[PDB]
């Protein structure tokens, strides 16, 4: 019983490791957002300054 | 403005649909105003 309890506990945690891989892909997209908006504001300032 | 590399195409389409309906109202009310000036 206690081996089967701990086995179901490990399984249900591994199903949530799939959700941590989802939050990493959301966080990666947030690191795309700010990089390429900053590189666009930079470029629009250079296109106004000039 | 350049389109943001991170934006979802669903967000961008709904954003542009809202703006085209805002522009649709303003086109008809500006043209209606021009017609009164005629």
């Amino acid at each position: 019983q206690r081996i089967m309890d701990n086995s179901q506990k490990l399984g249900k945690l591994m199903d949530v490791v799939v959700k941590l891989n989802s939050q990493q892909n959301a966080l990666n997209q947030c690191i795309d957002v700010v990089r390429d908006q900053q590189a666009l504001l930079e470029r629009s300032l250079n296109a106004l300054d000039s | 403005i350049g389109i943001n590399e991170s934006k979802l195409l669903e967000q961008l389409l709904n954003e542009w649909v809202s703006e085209i309906e805002n522009q649709t109202k303003n086109f008809y009310d500006q043209a209606k105003t021009i017609f009164v000036w005629d």
